[PDB]
RNA sequence: ACCUCGAUGUUGGAUCAGGACAUCCCGAUGGUGCAGCCGCUAUUAAAGGUUCGUUUGUUCAACGAUUAAAGUCCUACGUGAUCUGAGUUCAGACCGGAGUAAUCCAGGUCGGUUUCUAUCUACUUUCAAAUUCCUCCCUGUACGAAAGGACAAGAGAAAUAAGGCCUACUUCACAAAGCGCCUUCCCCCGUAAAUGAUAUCAUCUCAACUUAGUAUUAUACCCACACCCACCCAAGAACAGGGUU
RNA sequence: UCUCUUACUUUUAACCAGUGAAAUUGACCUGCCCGUGAAGAGGCGGGCAUAACACAGCAAGACGAGAAGACCCUAUGGAGCU
RNA sequence: GCUACCUAAGAACAGCUAAAAGAGCACACCCGUCUAUGUAGCAAAAUAGUGGGAAGAUUUAUAGGUAGAGGCGACAAACCUA
């Protein structure tokens, strides 16, 4: 029958080396390309709508790094870089749930020799090199944008509450007092294997137990969504979004950000972008650094309180 | 959960952990090969890199001396290792000690492998030598290439 | 980046949390620029408060970049027996204690049962910091320069 | 932090906590939702086997970042109302208790060093 | 705890014959370039690897014959020889150890 | 004494909770022997809490300090194949009594072995849309003779539970936790009122209708069928999960 | 001991190699609610539920396993004490 | 021959304080008040200390005697080969 194979199983001493630097040249010169997405043929642009929503981003967790304000408090902001982020395909109305339209976005580029078939005849037509994960967001209408477009970190302002959302720390198989919280039996008070027991599960008339019992198993292998996370700093050369709070997630990790759907933040992207933020229509040049009217810039003299 | 954290644990304990692995290392420079569990030769080899870089430092520090008479029981050791093994790598860094795997083992059958330093007066080990250059695969890339470079 | 000042104001010992990069910070000044034979003075809360009593008004010294930094090898006292940590572990490695006049011979033979000979020849977990430091350098330098 | 049961030593120039006695003043009730007290918080201190209100004015825990850490618990006596006990306060008071000014105006006023 | 009744031969059946039990087919196994006693990937040869622990043996004994006691450990580096092969100019400083066979071709 | 002496473990407490109102509260009404904060009556709503301690052996019972409360019943007077017997179900003894003695005590006390490898059903994040206290201008205003203090709105600080983090505090270090930090967004049916005949007045409707008077047919994680020897991993019992340009 | 538990090592825990039990078993193709019955139903009536098969943990039930109950009662069946 | 008692000949108890002692701490030794582990275990009665004694009412090697309507008993109806 067939065996297991590999890309560097039938390759000589002289040939891999080769393969990898032709290989990288290639994935540069696709990423390259897709460096000026106006000047092709770019979807018309609609105006800001108060009943419409926009496309998130994908960033990578870096580090937590502290902050501190003008007042004199202190923060905490979570460092997310966005490596390579593009637009994958696009789906209309009428094809997922006739209700709200879907733009699939991967995360950072990775390598063409561990990947599906399928999916490199799909990044192949599509003309991009794959992606680790896919991710879809739910957009309107009028938001429609061309797959195959740069999505830089520069799309968010200093000034915005967004969710960021990703897989947590997963502990494995652990008891119910770490997981739950449960409380434990007391230590050398006579207690005979009992300290980190659960004890009863149900009562003795029902003759069974029910679904919703907390019990050990396995914990924090999941996707948490958070929400409440103002930005304070955007960064423009090494697209690093200054997010505050706690991101759900271990370091270098992909997440997932976008715009928050919470009632006392409902449309308040009106000075905001609505479709993309495009480095060549712009007809200016951004500072490196975004920062907001609260929080303390690095090059202050000093703030002395009055 | 163990998250981020080697040192896998042998015996009763830290010190029997390092106790044995002291003992491999000593087997090691002596008989330049040992077969083991893939743990302890992974271990041995981690500790033999800094103590091949330690004595390759130099041999007058009192550091190196100390350290070479720790992890050396044997003594006779510690001049083979900073007059043998010291300058035969006074052109390499860290390229050395070559880790094959083996079988089983006849008793338990256990994952072992075989660790052994470069050069070597033994006959070296059926080292897993790739295609040559010369089969339909190898031929097309080399042709590919020619082409890009006159191409280019 | 933070670090404790311990100082007696009154009889009562305070210790300020200060921080390096704090924009609350005015000025940082160096009264008495020494070392000691210790990493970490956080045995003082069980020493003597004479010790760590220091005037508050005292005049700094000045004195030029170039003497290697004296080490101030000064020996401190202890309180009884009713101490914070455990300071007699040799796990703590502390060489300003006097362990005669505070601690018997019973006591410091008991204590060194704790004693760890193979951790001081781990190698493994040495971090050897060369390489980063020389980039960390030529990095501020060419931030300094231009 | 003080909670409950805790010998803890008045700083105050009264006659209950200077007077010396056979039992050390330990507290009993903190009002608080939790039993977690803190600096600037009101307890119930135990003296000579009375009764009577307490206010913390600097524990032994580090807190936030820019706060000073006591080597030994400081509790300045008060009343129900507002009224200090004492008259003299020798050991230094944080400046932490400055922000109140309403309920310990007369508390600041009677003390002396600040840190 | 104790059983109220009695599994049954089915039972035994559907726990033991589950694929998740059963030994895996494994598609690894192929041939060797040299001597050929059927090999596996990432997995040395069975028969080179007897024959060079073998080799290693011999030199072993040879050279505890020839220095004889105990801790020792010479400061030089070692070669070892077969039939004839006079020694080089590049090999003074190094012990010889000259053996009783012929040189193999696997060996140079 | 109706299965249960070829065996139904008996009071509490730790952990875990489920259901019910004959409801302490925040949600919404009407009256008052309701002058305003303190009270009572009758209705709907269970999404939560029901503290910190002492001693007596307690589910009983006694006393100190809070807010809206330290609520009730059933679940084998819930839960000993999870935990302890402080007594309650023995063999010893002491005090007092009945008894010739032996012997006994719903009279009291000292200590009095707590055994099971999960066979079967069933479980192993149900992914989520919280609750509340205080203060500030109104507030010292209606009110009494005086004490005193709100109805509602805006803002700022806080307590329990849930979802995450190591970079700043601690446990002490190539990691993991709390003592540190961020967030938690919508209601729930009982009245107050126009026109209208039956019943030409009047009538808020188990008539045909109009206002608070129904939130919602809500929104984010996650949705590519197959390259897999081997190595690594913030992924992990195996398996499974991700990377190897 | 707790508020509020935590950092590590061993036994032990999960897999690989073999000797390999004990108690226990009427047969099981073995889910839940309401109601009934020798009075506490996975096998009875009406409903809800359903492709099959293993591994890793807890006890809610099968009035689960060990002792023809030592507590209450019968026996013209016994024995000890006075 | 384990255990209650008796008989004849022997052995054992470092060190310090030794108040003269059926004195104290404390090795070896005699017994086992409590915690933790297992109750088909190492064991049909185990593992360390916290324990009392350890110059004498102490322990032990050898040999003999007291047996059921009884032996023995510093009296537990305790022991008389699990
Ligand atoms: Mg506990
Ligand atoms: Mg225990
Ligand atoms: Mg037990
Ligand atoms: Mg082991
Ligand atoms: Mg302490
Ligand atoms: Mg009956
Ligand atoms: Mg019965
Ligand atoms: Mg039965
Ligand atoms: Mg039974
Ligand atoms: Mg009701
Ligand atoms: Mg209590
Ligand atoms: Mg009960
Ligand atoms: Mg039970
Ligand atoms: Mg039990
Ligand atoms: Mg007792
Ligand atoms: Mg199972
Ligand atoms: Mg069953
Ligand atoms: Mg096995
Ligand atoms: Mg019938
Ligand atoms: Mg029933
Ligand atoms: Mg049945
Ligand atoms: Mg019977
Ligand atoms: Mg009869
Ligand atoms: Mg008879
Ligand atoms: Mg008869
Ligand atoms: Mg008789
Ligand atoms: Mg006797
Ligand atoms: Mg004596
Ligand atoms: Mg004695
Ligand atoms: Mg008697
Ligand atoms: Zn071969």
């Amino acid at each position: 029958g067939k065996s297991g194979t590999w890309w560097d199983e039938h390759l000589s001493e002289e040939n891999v080396p080769f393969i990898k630097q032709l290989v990288s040249d290639e994935d540069k010169a696709q990423l390259a390309s897709k460096l000026c997405p106006l000047k092709d043929e770019p979807w018309p642009i609609h105006p800001w709508e108060p009943g419409s929503f926009r496309v998130g981003l994908i960033a990578l967790k870096l580090g937590m790094m502290p902050l501190w304000t003008k007042d004199g408090q202190k923060h905490v902001v979570t460092l997310l870089q966005v490596q390579d982020c593009h637009v994958l395909k696009y789906t209309s109305k009428e094809n997922c749930n006739g209700k709200m339209a879907t733009l699939s976005v991967g995360g950072k580029t990775v390598s063409r020799f561990r990947k599906a078939t399928s999916i490199l005849e799909f990044y192949r037509e599509l003309g991009l090199p794959p992606k680790q994960t896919v991710k879809i967001f739910n957009i309107t209408d009028n938001a429609a944008i061309k797959p195959g477009t740069p999505l830089y970190a520069a799309h968010f302002r200093p000034g915005q509450y967004v969710d960021v959302t990703a897989k947590t720390i997963g502990k494995g198989f652990q008891g119910v007092m770490k997981r739950w919280g449960f409380k434990g039996q007391p230590a050398t008070h006579g207690q005979t294997k009992t300290h980190r027991r659960p004890g009863a599960v149900a009562t003795g008339d029902i003759g069974r137990v029910w679904p919703g019992t907390k019990m050990p198993g396995k914990m924090g292998n999941i996707y948490r969504t958070e929400y409440g996370l103002k930005v304070w700093r955007i960064n423009t050369k090494h697209n690093i979004i200054y997010v505050n709070g706690s991101v759900p997630g271990h370091k270098n990790c992909l997440v997932k950000v976008k715009d928050s759907k919470l009632p006392a933040y409902k449309d308040l992207g009106k000075n905001l972008p609505f479709p993309t933020y495009f480095p060549d229509g712009d007809e200016e040049e951004l500072p490196e650094d975004l920062y907001d009217e609260n929080v303390c810039q690095p090059g202050a003299p000093s703030i002395t309180f009055a | 959960i163990s998250h981020g954290r080697v040192f896998r644990r042998m015996g009763l304990g830290p010190e029997s952990r390092i106790h044995l692995l002291r003992n491999l290392l000593t087997g090691l420079v002596r008989h330049e090969r040992i077969e083991a569990p893939w743990a302890r030769v992974d271990e041995m080899r981690g500790y033999a890199e800094k103590l091949i870089d330690y004595g390759k430092l130099g041999d007058t520090n009192e550091r190196a001396m100390r350290m070479a008479d720790f992890w050396l029981t044997e003594k006779d050791l510690i001049p083979k290792l900073f007059q043998v093994l010291a300058p035969r790598y006074k052109d390499q860094t860290g390229g050395y000690t070559r880790m094959l795997q083996i079988p089983n083992r006849s008793l338990d059958r256990a994952k072992m492998a075989v660790i052994e330093y470069k050069g070597n007066c033994l006959p070296p080990l059926p080292l897993p030598r790739r295609d040559s250059h010369l089969t339909l695969l190898n031929q097309l890339l080399q042709g590919l290439r020619q082409d890009l470079r006159q191409s280019q | 980046a933070t670090f404790i000042l311990r100082n007696v104001i009154e009889g009562q010992g305070v210790e300020i949390c200060f921080e390096l990069y704090n924009p609350r910070v005015q000025e940082i000044q160096v009264v008495k620029l020494e070392k000691r034979l210790d990493d970490s003075l956080l045995y003082l809360r069980d020493a003597l408060p004479e010790y760590s009593t220091f005037d508050v008004n005292m005049k700094p010294v000045v004195q030029e970049p170039n003497q290697k930094v004296p080490v101030n090898e000064l020996k401190v006292k202890m309180k009884p027996k009713p101490w914070s940590k455990r300071w007699e572990r040799p796990n703590f490695n502390i060489k300003g204690i006097r362990f005669d006049l505070c601690l018997t011979e019973q006591q410091m033979k008991e204590a060194q049962k704790w004693n760890q000979p193979w951790l001081e020849f781990d190698m493994m977990r040495e971090y050897d910091t060369s390489k980063i430091e020389a980039a960390i350098w030529k990095e501020i330098e060419a931030s300094k320069r231009s | 932090a003080i909670q409950k049961m805790t010998r803890v030593r008045v700083v105050d120039n009264s006659a209950l906590g200077n007077s010396p006695y056979h039992r050390a003043p330990r507290c009993i009730h903190v009002y608080k939702k939790n039993g977690v007290g803190k600096v600037g918080d009101q307890i119930l201190l135990a003296i000579k086997g009375q009764k009577k209100k307490a206010l913390i004015v600097g524990h032994c825990m580090p807190g936030p970042r820019m706060t000073p850490r006591f080597d030994s618990n400081n509790v300045v006596l008060i009343e129900d109302n507002g009224n200090p006990v004492g008259t003299r306060i020798k050991t230094p008071i944080p400046t932490s208790l400055r922000k109140r000014e309403g309920e310990y105006s007369k508390v600041l006023a009677i003390a002396q060093n600040f840190v | 705890a104790a059983p109220k009744n009695r599994r049954t031969i089915e039972v035994n059946r559907c726990r033991r014959r589950n694929p998740q039990k059963l030994i895996k087919v494994k598609n690894n196994i192929d041939v060797c370039p040299e001597c050929g006693h059927l090999k596996q990937k990432h997995v040395l040869c069975a028969y080179c690897y007897e024959k060079v622990c073998k080799e290693t043996a011999e030199i072993r004994r040879q050279i505890g014959k020839q220095e004889g006691g105990p801790f020792k450990a010479p400061t030089i580096e070692t070669v070892v020889l077969y039939t004839g092969e006079t020694p080089s100019e590049q090999d003074q400083g190094k012990r010889i150890i000259e053996r009783d066979r012929k040189r193999p071709s696997w060996f140079t």
